[PDB]
């Protein structure tokens, strides 16, 4: 034999590792200035003859992304003004809207005393607050947060628009993308390719419907940590988008109220025009057969003769019973009980979803720090594209030929999981020792 | 398609005798003990792993679908109801006696 | 120091709602799902449903859907959490005892169960 | 073949592209990204310097491929030369000797220390 | 001559004074603190990148170092007689700022070939 | 395996065997911790740069062409290598260190220009 140890430096071998990836991006809540400029032409090196064991649910890029997003939110909310004077007693009447029966109190014309530039003086001012923003103490109300937390008003110049952020690993680390299509979320992947940075991942805060995400490649893909478990949310990724047109048709004029020296409180003054209801339109002929594809792909997991039923949300917070999102700066909460009402047996009309607008937002499931989104002048309309769902099975006695699926809650780690499913971080260990005939 | 099957419907054993309670199932099975309709307690989580504070008399082993619950050196406390659980489904359990 | 107290046993006529309370304290209540179990006398345990503490989302079987409501309430500082189970349409079959259990992991190991609340109809 | 391109290639074919992996080992709070990225950069520099110090301690400083006097123990791997450099890849080989890496590293350090001592005595006389 | 003193001197005159330039390449609680830390990390990374580039070409630990790569005339059509007497390094860098990448790649490939050849020679 | 600094009180003859043990522990690993790590890295790079400037790069024990001036120390080889530890000797050449470092730098400089003159004949 007479083999001897030879040291090779820079061999292509890697192991699983966790590292603080940095952000590259091509005013916002997610700072474009703070992130480095992205590469003009990314490199995708295809690793032939490589099989890699991926895992969606133990991916640490999701946890790091969530921590970075929360910290960006906090950093954006830090320099803005504090609305501690606003937690006072408010005399609230109905905004003049004839008598709409139900939904009449959705806007409340509330008058309150506010502090001025001079500490010794007060001013009687008024503002239009939503019903969800206030709670009764016959006309005495207070903001809903006044016992639980304090509000910081979001800066008006700061925009909540998602920007595509690319997560690049540092030196000595590699990001392996699983180019394989129909790859569920876990286990082997024979089509692998290393990248410098991940694709543009828009941070979109949404519940029951993933918006502005990746559109898959071949077919609708269902991914859950275990299909048998009920507690695990099911992530569905569409192969074609479902367009959704969301609008807040109230003009909603904005006014400035000096609460202190150099501090302003932006408050809705008047709706110029008819008082209407915010909503979202989804195509019916698209959403049906999109649910058809989803049912066809769920029947692979749950059996061929099963009756796949879709029902609306069982209960919970407002962020989970309703599709919550942010459109142009205002926070919509849409019913979506018309979307998820179906029963599938093995064998230019729009769905209008009524949305309630909110201003006092407790983001990232945190309690103890609330935000007050300012009003927005003019009508706001947005066109987003549904690329997926979060779902939850009913469980229980599933021995029967029925399977009820309801929309799932907002953890926001499932939102990042649907985008970072293909990406894994590894550390390259360049040192190696092999046997060869050579000697010193 | 979860299925459960527990073999002893009724069970009587002497003190100091090793007992084996067979529960056949598919998936993550956990063993619990209920005494006289009072609140259960977790003996075994997963196939074999023992919870903290549980007596070492109880242990579990895994082979295929079957789990054994090898309890050794029965004592006056061990006489109680014993049942197996996979997720949301719980079969009615046996009842140790003397 | 994990502790899941439960309310006293209740008696009510059919068709009148109950309010079974389960007070959880001594641990981080938010990360662990709280499930509900129902034991008829002389019968094995049955599952009523889980509730996420963070989001408040219930999940119930088709047998109990439309009747059972799982809710949760948080005090100041969130050290004590009150999980309520309310059955709307009561019936002689529902004569069971109700436990609130704490799932700790993917295993569905219910480490801590409640004392119980005998609901008699 | 680019960075990590020869990952699925055999050991011999991947020994010709050690440079492309060597370069990419070093190519890269006031704000959220500041302190953590700086810590990551310092950690990367520390890892590179630990690797370079390990190479220098074995006498293989500045060499991508370097020979040593340490004999290959048959217990480490009974496989022959042909089925190592033409059959397997670097990933599989690292998975095979994952236990025995530390013993080999210790033997390399001991052998280089002995060689340096012998060279010093030979140069002295 | 001090640090960077031979910048105006001829190339041959600066070959003996390379050492002083080489030495001077290593050396939020406060506004100065984090910025100084980032500057130090940048300096360390630049120095290690230069040292790694030197070591990949086989010139590790040496200021002056021959290489096996031939000086292809496409990079410069000039005579050695007057480069080392009537030219300065800044102008030379200005002429060949555009082919550095391919020359560095050729040096990498040539040293890889040389190391492979040395391994094969030491095998027998 | 004496361990880290284990041969510090033994004579130099046994101390030079364990150079790798103290060499390894120079790279073992808030704002203050980051500054400490950066300073440790810079100190290691200073030492390695000093070694490389004398031509002793990647060599723990390195022989050089610099003659030993008798004025630096009047003692003999056996007394130096078999009576005192490294700490006592370091105390004994505290003020002569910079001159020896400069002479090593000049000698290696002369060596490299001589090598370049020889190889470019
Ligand atoms: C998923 O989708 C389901 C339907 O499929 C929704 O369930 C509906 O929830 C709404 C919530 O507003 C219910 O509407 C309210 O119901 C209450 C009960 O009404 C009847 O109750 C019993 C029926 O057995 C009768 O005895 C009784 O006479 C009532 O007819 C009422 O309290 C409400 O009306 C009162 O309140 C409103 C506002 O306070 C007033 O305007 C009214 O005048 C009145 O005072 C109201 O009608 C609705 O009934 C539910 N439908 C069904 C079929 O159960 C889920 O909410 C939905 N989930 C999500 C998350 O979107
Ligand atoms: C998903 O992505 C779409 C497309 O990027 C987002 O829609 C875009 O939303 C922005 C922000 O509101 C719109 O800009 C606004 O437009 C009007 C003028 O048209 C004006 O009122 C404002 O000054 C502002 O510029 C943008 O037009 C709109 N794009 C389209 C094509 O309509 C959408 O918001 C995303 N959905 C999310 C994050 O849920
Ligand atoms: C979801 O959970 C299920 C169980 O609830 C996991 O099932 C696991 O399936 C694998 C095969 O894919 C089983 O391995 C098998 O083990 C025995 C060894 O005696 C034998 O039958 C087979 O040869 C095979 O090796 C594994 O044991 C089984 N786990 C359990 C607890 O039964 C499934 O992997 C989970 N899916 C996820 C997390 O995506
Ligand atoms: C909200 O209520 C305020 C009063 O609190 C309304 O303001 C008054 O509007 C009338 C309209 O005829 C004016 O004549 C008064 O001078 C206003 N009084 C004020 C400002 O103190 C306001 O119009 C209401 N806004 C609505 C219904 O959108
Ligand atoms: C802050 O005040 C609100 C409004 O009073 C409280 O919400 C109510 O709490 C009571 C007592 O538990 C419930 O019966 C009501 O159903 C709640 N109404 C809701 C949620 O709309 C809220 O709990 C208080 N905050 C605390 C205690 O942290
Ligand atoms: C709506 O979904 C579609 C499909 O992903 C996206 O439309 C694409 O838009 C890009 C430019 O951004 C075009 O180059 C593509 O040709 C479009 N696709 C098709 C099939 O026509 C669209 O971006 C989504 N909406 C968003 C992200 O708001
Ligand atoms: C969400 O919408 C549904 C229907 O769009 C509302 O639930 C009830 O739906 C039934 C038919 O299934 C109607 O007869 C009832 O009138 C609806 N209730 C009401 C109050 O209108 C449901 O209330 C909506 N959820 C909200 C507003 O939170
Ligand atoms: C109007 O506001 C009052 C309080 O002033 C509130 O109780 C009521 O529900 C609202 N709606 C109508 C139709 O009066
Ligand atoms: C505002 O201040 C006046 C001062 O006289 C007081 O009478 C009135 O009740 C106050 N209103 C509110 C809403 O606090
Ligand atoms: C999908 O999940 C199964 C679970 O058993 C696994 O074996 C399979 O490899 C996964 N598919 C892919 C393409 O990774
Ligand atoms: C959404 O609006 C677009 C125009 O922006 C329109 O073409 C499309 O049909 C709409 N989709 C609906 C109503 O589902
Ligand atoms: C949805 O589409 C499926 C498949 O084409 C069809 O069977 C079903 O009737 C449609 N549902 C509607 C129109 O409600
Ligand atoms: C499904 O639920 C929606 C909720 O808005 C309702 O309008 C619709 O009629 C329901 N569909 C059927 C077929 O009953
Ligand atoms: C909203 O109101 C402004 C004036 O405040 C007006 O110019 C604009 O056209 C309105 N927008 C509508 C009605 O969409
Ligand atoms: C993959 O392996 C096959 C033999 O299994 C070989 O022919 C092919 O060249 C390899 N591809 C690479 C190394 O890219
Ligand atoms: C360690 O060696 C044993 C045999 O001695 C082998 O079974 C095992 O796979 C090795 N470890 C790894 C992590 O490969
Ligand atoms: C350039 O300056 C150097 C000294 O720095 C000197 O030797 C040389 O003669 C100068 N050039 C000319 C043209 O005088
Ligand atoms: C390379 O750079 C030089 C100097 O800037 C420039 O003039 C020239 O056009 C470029 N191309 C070639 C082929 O030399
Ligand atoms: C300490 O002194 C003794 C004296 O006999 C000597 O043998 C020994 O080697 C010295 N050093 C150590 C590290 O024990
Ligand atoms: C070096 O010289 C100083 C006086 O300048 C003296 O105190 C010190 O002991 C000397 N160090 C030696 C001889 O090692």
């Amino acid at each position: 034999e007479n083999l001897w140890v030879t040291v090779y430096y820079g061999v292509p071998v890697w192991k699983d590792a966790e590292t603080t990836l940095f952000c590259a991006s091509d005013h916002n809540v997610w700072a474009t200035h703070a992130c480095v400029p992205t590469d003009p032409n990314p490199q995708e090196i295809h690793l032939e003859n490589v099989t890699e064991e991926f895992n969606m649910w133990k991916n640490n890029m999701v946890e790091q992304m969530h921590t970075d997003i929360i910290s960006l939110w906090d950093q954006s909310l830090k320099p803005c003004v504090k609305l501690t004077p606003l937690c006072v007693t408010l005399q609230c009447t109905n905004v003049t809207n004839n008598i709409t029966d139900d939904m009449r109190g959705e806007l409340k014309n509330c008058s309150f005393n506010m502090t001025t530039e001079l500490r010794d003086k007060k001013q009687k001012v008024y503002s239009l607050f939503y019903r969800l923003d206030v709670v009764q103490i016959n006309k005495e109300y207070r903001l809903i947060n006044c016992n639980t937390s304090a509000i910081t008003q979001a800066c008006p110049k700061v925009s909540f628009e998602p920007i595509p952020i690319h997560y690049c690993a540092p030196a000595g680390f590699a990001i392996l993308k699983c180019k394989d299509k129909k790859f569920n979320g876990t286990g082997p992947c024979p089509s692998v390719s290393t990248v410098q940075c991940t694709h543009g991942i828009k941070p979109v805060v949404s519940t029951q419907l993933l918006l502005n995400g990746s559109l898959a490649e071949e077919e609708v893909m269902i991914r859950s940590e275990n299909i048998t478990n009920n507690a695990k949310n099911i992530l569905v990724q569409f192969n074609t988008p479902v367009q959704i047109n969301c609008t807040r048709p109230n003009n909603n004029t904005r006014k400035s109220i000096r609460i202190g020296p150099g501090q302003a409180f932006y408050a809705t003054g008047d709706i110029i025009g008819d008082i209407r209801q915010a909503h979202c339109n989804v195509s019916k002929a698209t959403w049906n057969e999109t649910l058809g594809k989803v049912v066809k792909q769920l029947r692979k997991h749950f059996g061929n003769n099963t009756i796949i039923r879709f029902a609306n949300s069982s209960g919970g917070d407002l962020e989970v019973t309703t599709h919550s999102f942010n459109c142009g700066g205002e926070f919509f909460y849409c019913n979506t009980s018309g979307l998820f009402n179906s029963t599938w047996i093995s064998n230019n009309d729009s769905i209008t979803l009524p949305c309630r607008i909110k201003q006092i937002i407790n983001m990232w499931q945190r309690i103890g720090q609330a935000m007050y989104a300012p009003p927005i002048q003019g009508v706001i309309r947005c066109v987003s594209n549904i690329t997926g769902l979060i779902l939850t099975r009913d469980g229980g006695s599933t021995n029967s030929t029925t399977e009820t699926f309801r929309p799932g809650g907002g953890d926001m780690r499932d939102n990042w999981r649907s985008e970072l499913y293909k990406y894994k971080v590894v550390k390259i260990e360049p040192l190696g020792v092999a046997p060869t005939r050579c000697k010193r | 398609d979860i299925q459960m099957t527990q073999s002893p419907s009724s069970l009587s054993a002497s003190v100091g005798d090793t007992v084996t309670i067979t529960c056949q199932a598919n998936g993550y099975l956990n063993w619990y003990q209920q005494r006289r309709g009072k609140a259960p307690k977790l003996l075994i989580y997963d196939g074999s792993k023992l919870e903290r504070g549980v007596p070492s008399r109880f242990s579990g082993r895994r082979w295929g679908q079957e789990y054994n619950l090898t309890i050794n050196n029965l004592q006056p406390e061990d006489i109680a109801t014993y049942f197996c659980q996979v997720y949301e489904f719980v079969v009615p359990g046996t009842r140790l006696d003397l | 120091q994990v502790q899941l107290l439960q309310s006293g046993a209740a008696v009510t006529k059919p068709g009148a709602s109950v309010r079974v309370s389960c007070e959880a304290s001594g641990y981080n209540i938010r990360d662990y799902f709280i499930h509900w179990w129902r034991q008829a006398p002389g019968q094995g345990l049955q599952w009523v449903g889980w509730i996420n503490p963070k989001t408040g989302q219930p999940n119930n079987p088709r047998q109990f859907q439309g009747r059972v409501s799982l809710t949760r309430h948080a005090s100041w500082d969130f050290d004590t959490y009150s999980f309520y189970m309310d059955l709307k349409a009561l019936r002689s079959d529902d004569t069971a005892v109700y436990f609130c259990a704490r799932q700790r992991s993917d295993y569905w190991d219910f480490d801590v169960w409640g004392s119980g609340t005998q609901v008699t109809v | 073949l680019g960075f990590l391109g020869a990952a699925g290639s055999t050991m011999g074919a991947a020994s010709m592209t050690l440079t492309v992996q060597a370069r990419n080992l070093l190519s890269g709070p006031g704000t959220v990204w500041g302190i953590k990225q700086l810590q990551a950069r310092v950690l990367a520099v520390e890892r590179y310097l630990r690797d370079q110090q390990l190479l220098g301690i074995w006498g293989c400083s500045g060499k991508l491929i370097c020979c040593t006097n340490v004999p290959w123990n048959s217990s480490w791997s009974n496989r022959n030369l042909s089925e190592i450099w033409d059959n397997m890849t670097w990933l599989q080989w690292d998975k095979e000797i994952s236990n025995y890496t530390q013993i080999i590293y210790g033997l390399l350090e001991e052998s280089q220390n002995q060689q340096e001592k012998n060279e010093q005595d030979l140069l002295a006389l």
